[PDB]
RNA sequence: AUUCUGUGAUACCUAGGGGACGGGUAAAGGCGAAGGCAAUCUUUUAUGUAAAAACUGACGUCGAAGGACGAAGGCAAAGGGAACAAAAAGGAUUAGAUACCCCAGUAGUCUUUGCAGACAAUUAUGAAUGCCAUAGGUUAGAUUUUUAAUUUAGUCUAUAAA
């Protein structure tokens, strides 16, 4: 898709920083385990993304 | 959906029949009575009606006819503004 | 310029498959959880054994059409929602 | 590039979808691709009654999946699904216009809401 | 149906229903403007006789242009009548 | 009492020769209301626009849908004319192609609309059906 | 005003217009062999 | 700069008429009759008028003149030009009287045209000068752009799918670079703020990376960020988080130029009966009754709902001219579609009698034969 | 429960009626030669409607007017019985039939491609 | 009339098999050098068109010959064979009837591999370049105050100068 490896790490690493969770505002009411667990989910949900945006990106897998 | 075309340049811009050639009313007539005979008989007494009305249509005066349609007569004058020319 | 503005349309493509990635199936654990969640004998609201029981039928011209010719009174507020984040997203650049 | 495959599988048991989902879909991921969505459409009634393999049926158990493979795969999947003697008919389409844009749009596979596009 | 299976066939689109209002020579009305909208009867005269694909594209462009000359010439009858009645 | 029924059929019968639908907001005058305007010499419910562009939506992305086929043939499955649909040609072809694709790879009827739309229109307990014989 | 004389005028088109179809509809059927 | 024969040209009255402005908006997905066409909802071309010595001449100031026979007779010359000179040589005229007699039979109501109201009734004038603007500051925040009725960007509710897509793709997307100094001068006003306060105890604004965190925080209060782009692309409000956001703005001033009265609250002096409780009646005829089950009534040559309440619920082929009944008009508004939408009320039975008895139709005068 | 059929098929040259069972066996099958019509008049419409009246009457006879509760109408072909027995339905002698019909099917047969047909015939 | 049918036809059904063909959409529509190309999915192939930029820098047009492609029919080989149908043959019509019409019917049409090279292979108009005034349609885009105008490249209709 008129696609390079940099281009495209480029939008990984966008698309991660906009959708990061941002934590709260401030320290003193801050949940603990509400943002830890928001953290795993996000990196999970990232990782996720990479592979398969990987698979999708792939020129192997197109057409002549 | 396309508009309709302008016409191209004809010798003339016309209708055939510009009064509407009417059918007999009482041709109509008839071929119920016809349908009778068929279904009912011929000299049963259900069709003794239908053809009392068969009969009721030639006793009857013929309607006069319409006055001409004065159609072409409009049709003749915006023909080279309404169409592409006027053949000679 | 010209350039990078092919590459920003080309990169705002790769956000929007980012997001979308949730919902997509990449390994074998998340098929057979996928699979034996929704492959059931009951799932149609079984009585009906059918989508068409559970969901009447596939959107037509004249579901269509109502939804901007009937109505318009309240299914334009969620409608005006969605539509409301997608101008901030794009001219924003993220995700909203 | 992105398919999108509609199976129609002899009704009455629920296992043999399940089987030819899991088969269609295990190929998908093992040769390097990614399935999208896969919906589970009940049993209805066929456009019309067809006979294979020696059966004549009258509805089928439908179900779409929409995955993003290779050519090679997508071959392969067509190929056996079509020597499976449990599937009635089947359907495969190339979804888009073969560009980014409008390929990161198509996420789950609408009923009752159309393909924005 | 669950029990009995629908019998889906070329009759099974051409079917109307009889109903309370709509009688069986209301549903007779209905299926002959289906029939003659859908051409069913001009089908069963091209297929008759075998049409190889010249004579087939010149009767099509014969048919064609008078389909668009006389919906041409609809329009400037009404026209005409237009003009007509803001007197010119 | 039935002198109150016949009423009811002469009232019905003359609202079907008032063909048109008042709306809040729209300006009449004396001549709205004579027979040259109700009688309606439009013989043709035309359609707006081109849908396909007002509804943004690729017709071969959505040849799946049974609804959007049985829209788009006649109730002996022929494709409609631009004349019903009112699409431009291009939307014209993409529409047609869509329904050529649906039954083409046999999930559409070409002959009538799509069983399961049938079984829900007028007439359901008199759809044909098929004894066993046998 | 204007709009009573011209709904008369509408009255008596459909008046004779409704008699059209009635008599047309009832003589749809060929019921003349008066059984 | 410009020929004399130019300088004439460019002050003439023909070269002054209006264009031809669109028709009413109607339902975009649904289907309509495309040869015939009754009247509009609003006026679409100037109407034409002409000195009683010149149009027995068929003289209009028009290219040409017209016929007599379908120009001369009538009372008020009133004509509407379609094209000054057509394919066929003639000038495409038709009458002006469906919309030049409306709008003097609308203004013989005597009633100005209300805001929009939700449903305490409080008729407010449309003309009023805090809600009736249309020049803004770009200072200009948020609490006050509700009261304006003329907005630059469209109403996302009523555009229909595809014009959204063109709308995001034309219009919005190219305005990224520009969204981003939006956001540059609010941080001015961001560090001014928290540094100028303390000093009765401009930043630099311009930054790169500052604004790409600064917009992430408002990812958690989407409210916050809609209200700022939508007063950059210049959207009309949509819901309260108030100017009657439900149906969208009007697409013309909301007065739509058919009345010019800012209030109704006076009272009619009469000559004999001194001042009067309500406006006079006004007759109005039935259409559609409701035996959908709701009534039209034509009031003033504009069709609005019956009264909340016989005539009006099955049709009597017996009474001449159509059924007709005496109404009071309450409110006048003009909806977001330019249609002219009137609230009537059925009308007394003393003020009816009133009102007829100075054309001479009351049977029983109240002076004079009034006993009691 | 499936209704009767009354199929009525009608060409050029001739013209067939069929009254079969719910599970479409045939209980009446006759043709314009059955009355009696030789090579050429049985395509003349009034053939056709006395075929349509003697298969009326012969139904009578076996008591199905009776046991017929629903009834479908089934046209073929657009020949001169097409009308012709559609008027002895909707006449008179479908008195006590016309009230059992509940549907109205054509199953006219098209091809859609095909084999090919005959050459054009050069009469002149 | 030859012909089909009591060895059960035509008509109305159920269940299997086979071969080709391509209804609507469809238009003055499109595509290719031409011949020609119209059901559908996937795969695969060279041009062409619009708008913006960037790039090469005359690298262009025509083109005897050679080579390639080239409708239908036809030859050769191996398949296929439902339908249509030269031939051969039968029944009619006719003064006579090879014929036109009819009952039937083999090559052939279809598939794969070669041969063959003739066509009203036509726009009865070789290809290409510069240039000359308008109008009304239509096809694929582009721009815009996307209503409707403006504009690029096609195609057709009717005219001006000629
Ligand atoms: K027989
Ligand atoms: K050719
Ligand atoms: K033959
Ligand atoms: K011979
Ligand atoms: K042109
Ligand atoms: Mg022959
Ligand atoms: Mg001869
Ligand atoms: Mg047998
Ligand atoms: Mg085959
Ligand atoms: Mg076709
Ligand atoms: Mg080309
Ligand atoms: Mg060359
Ligand atoms: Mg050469
Ligand atoms: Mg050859
Ligand atoms: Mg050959
Ligand atoms: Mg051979
Ligand atoms: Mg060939
Ligand atoms: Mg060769
Ligand atoms: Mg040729
Ligand atoms: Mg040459
Ligand atoms: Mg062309």
């Amino acid at each position: 898709y008129l696609l390079n490896k940099d281009e495209f790490d480029s939008a990984i690493q966008y698309a991660e920083h906009i959708l990061k969770p941002i934590k709260a505002e401030d320290r003193l009411t801050a949940d603990p385990e509400k943002e830890d667990e928001e953290a795993r989910e996000h990196a999970a949900r990232h990782a996720k993304a990479v592979a398969a945006l990987e698979r999708i990106a792939k020129l192997e897998h197109g057409g002549a | 959906p396309n508009k309709p075309i302008r016409l191209p340049p004809l010798k003339q811009l016309r209708v055939r029949q510009a009064n509407k050639a009417e059918e007999n009313p009482c041709i109509a007539v008839m071929s119920s009575v016809l349908a009778c005979w068929a279904s009912a008989g011929y000299n049963s007494a259900g069709c003794a009606t239908v053809e009392n009305a068969l009969r009721a249509c030639m006793d009857a005066p013929k309607p006069a006819p319409k006055p001409n349609n004065t159609i072409n007569y409009h049709l003749s004058r915006f023909q080279e503004r309404l169409t592409q020319g006027k053949s000679k | 310029e010209k350039e990078a503005m092919k590459s920003e349309a080309r990169r705002d493509a790769v956000v929007q498959l980012y997001v979308a990635s949730k919902n997509f199936i990449v390994d074998e654990k998340e098929l057979e959880e996928h699979v034996n969640k929704h492959f059931t004998e009951k799932i149609h609201n079984a009585s009906g054994r059918s989508i068409w029981d559970s969901q009447k039928n596939p959107i037509s011209m004249r579901e269509l059409r109502n939804e901007f010719s009937g109505f318009n009174t309240t299914s334009a507020a969620v409608k005006t929602t969605v539509r409301q984040k997608n101008v901030a997203e794009e001219l924003t650049g993220g995700k909203l | 590039m992105l398919y999108e495959t509609i199976g129609i599988v002899r009704p009455g048991n629920i296992a043999e979808v399940k089987e030819l989902v899991l088969t269609a879909g295990k190929l998908i991921l093992n040769q390097g691709g990614v399935i999208r969505d896969i919906k589970n459409w009940g049993t209805f009634l066929l456009p019309r009654p067809i006979s294979t393999n020696q059966q004549r049926h009258n509805r089928g158990h439908y179900f779409v999946m929409r995955y993003d493979a290779s050519i090679a795969t997508h071959e392969e999947v067509r190929r056996t699904m079509k020597a499976d003697p449990r599937v009635i008919r089947t359907a495969n389409v190339k979804l888009g216009d073969g560009k980014l844009e409008t390929l990161s749009r198509f996420g789950a596979i609408p009923w009752r809401s159309l393909e924005e596009a | 149906q669950q029990e009995l299976n629908i019998r889906l066939r070329p009759s099974t689109g051409r079917t109307f229903y009889v109903s309370g209002h709509q009688d069986f020579a209301g549903a007779l009305k209905l299926l002959h403007r289906t029939v003659a909208a859908n051409k069913v009867k001009k089908d069963v005269r091209l297929q008759r006789f075998h049409e190889r694909p010249a004579l087939k594209r010149k009767r099509n462009l014969r048919e064609r242009w008078r389909a668009r000359f006389k919906e041409g010439f609809k329009a400037a009858v009404n026209r005409t009548f237009e003009l007509k009645n803001q007197g010119w | 009492v039935q002198e109150l029924l016949q009423s009811e059929v002469t009232s019905n019968n003359y609202m079907r020769m008032m063909r048109r639908r008042w709306n809040n907001g729209d300006v009449y005058a004396p001549r709205d209301l004579s027979p040259y305007e109700m009688k309606g010499r439009n013989g043709g419910w035309v359609e707006a626009a081109d849908v396909v562009d007002e509804l943004g939506f690729s017709p071969l992305d959505n040849y799946r849908n049974f609804s959007l086929i049985s829209d788009y043939i006649t109730p002996f499955g022929r494709i409609r004319h631009s004349k019903e649909t009112g699409l431009k040609p291009v939307n014209q072809r993409k529409i047609a192609k869509m329904v050529r694709r649906a039954i083409g790879l046999g999930i559409h009827p070409s002959v009538h609309k799509h069983p399961e739309i049938l079984k829900n229109s007028n007439g359901r307990h008199l759809l044909p059906l098929v004894v066993p014989k046998g | 005003e204007l709009e009573n004389k011209t709904y008369e005028s509408w009255k008596k088109w459909a008046t004779t217009e409704i008699a059209r179809q009635e008599s047309a509809r009832a003589s749809m059927y060929t019921n003349v062999v008066d059984n | 700069g410009v020929s004399p024969g130019g300088a004439l040209l460019r002050t003439s009255r023909m070269f002054s008429l209006p264009p031809v402005i669109p028709p009413p908006p109607g339902n975009k997905l649904q289907m309509i009759s495309e040869r015939a066409s009754a009247t509009e909802a609003y006026p679409t071309h100037q109407v034409l008028t002409t000195f009683e010595s010149s149009r027995s001449r068929g003289d209009w100031g028009l290219k040409r003149p017209l016929p007599l026979k379908s120009t001369t007779g009538t009372t008020y010359p009133m004509v509407k030009v379609k094209e000054m000179d057509s394919l066929e040589q003639i000038t495409d005229f038709t009458s002006g009287t469906q919309h030049g007699l409306t709008l003097k039979k609308f203004q013989a109501l005597n009633i100005p045209i209300s805001t929009p109201s939700e449903i305490r009734p409080v008729q407010r004038s449309v003309f009023e000068a805090d809600t009736d603007v249309t020049a803004f500051s770009p200072d200009e925040q948020i609490q006050e752009a509700e009261k304006r009725w003329k907005f630059s960007g469209p109403w996302l509710a009523g555009m229909t799918p595809g014009e959204f897509k063109e709308y995001l793709a034309k219009t919005v997307r190219p305005k990224r670079a520009e969204f981003r100094k939006f956001i540059q001068k609010k941080i001015a006003a961001q560090k001014t703020e928290a540094a100028n306060r303390e000093l009765q105890e401009k930043p630099e604004s311009i930054t790169d990376d500052e604004v790409t965190e600064y917009l992430r925080r408002l990812r958690n209060d989407n409210q916050v960020l809609y209200d700022l782009v939508g007063q950059f692309l210049d959207l009309a409000p949509l819901k309260p988080p108030s100017p009657y956001g439900g149906r969208g703005p009007p697409i013309t001033h909301p007065s739509a130029g058919i009345s010019y009265l800012r209030t109704a609250a006076y009272l009619n002096n009469h000559p004999i009966y001194g001042p009067q409780k309500s406006h006079p009646p006004v007759q109005a005829r039935v259409l559609k009754p409701r035996r959908g089950n709701d009534a039209k009534i034509g009031v003033a040559g504009f069709v609005a709902d019956g009264p909340l309440g016989s005539v009006m619920d099955k049709f009597d082929p017996s009474i001449e001219g159509g059924a007709k009944l005496w109404v009071n008009v309450d409110k006048a508004t003009v909806d977001s579609t330019g249609r002219v939408q009137l609230t009537v009320s059925d009308a007394k039975a003393t003020d009816v009698l009133i009102a007829k008895e100075l054309i001479g139709d009351a049977r029983e005068p109240i002076f004079g034969s009034a006993p009691k | 429960d499936e209704p009767y059929h009354f199929h009525i098929y009608s060409h050029k040259h001739n013209t067939h009626i069929t009254v079969t069972k719910p599970n479409r066996d045939a209980l009446i099958s006759l043709s314009c030669g059955n009355l009696g019509f030789k090579k050429s008049n049985r395509k003349h419409y009034d053939s056709a409607y006395q075929l349509g009246a003697y298969v009326v009457d012969k139904m009578h006879q076996m008591n199905l007017h009776n046991k017929i509760k629903k009834m479908e109408v089934v046209l073929r072909g657009f020949g001169p019985g097409r009308e012709a027995v559609i008027k002895v339905l909707l006449g008179n002698e479908g008195r006590m039939l016309r009230s059992s019909i509940v549907r109205v099917s054509d199953a006219t047969r098209l091809k859609f491609g095909g084999t090919r047909s005959k050459k054009p015939r050069r009469l002149g």
